[PDB]
């Protein structure tokens, strides 16, 4: 839904994938996308909630 | 299945490798945005357009995929190397 990027899967978030990455490169890039994917996450769970 | 027209001299230049019968040349990111938006269109990038903005730096990779069958060529957005079945269909990572 919400949180989805476009392109991605739906429903997993694989660190070999670059529209997931954001376009990331290496470890630290790929990772803080993770980051940025749980906090969106988090933000859906907030909107979901209330 | 056509030749490249040759743009006179001044070729950048091909470092030979016999390592590995490899050569090495950098490019950059506009050659590589050139090559991967060429191929988008149903384009070619190998032989088609000889009055390019950078058809020359082209040029210079088509001779050296040619001469070199495992060149290793390396852009400036990643510094990646990519190879020349890599190279060959046009698009290198991502973007459309």
């Amino acid at each position: 839904g919400m949180t989805l990027t476009p392109g991605s899967k739906a429903g997993v978030f694989d660190f070999q994938d670059p529209i997931d990455i954001r376009g990331a490169r290496w470890a630290g890039e790929s990772f803080k996308a993770l980051l940025f994917q749980i906090d969106k996450e988090a933000v859906e769970i907030a909107r979901q909630t209330g | 299945a056509k030749v490249a027209p040759e743009p006179e001299g001044e070729l950048p230049y091909v470092h030979p490798l016999p390592h590995r019968s490899s050569a090495y040349i950098w490019c950059g990111w506009w050659v590589m945005d050139e090559i991967q938006k060429m191929t988008e269109e149903g384009k070619d990038w190998k032989t088609d357009d000889p009055d390019s903005k950078y058809y020359l730096h082209r040029y210079t990779l088509q001779k050296m995929m040619k001469d070199y069958p495992e060149v290793d060529v390396q852009e400036s957005r990643n510094g990646y190397i990519i190879h020349k079945t890599a190279l060959e269909t046009g698009i290198i990572y991502t973007y459309p």
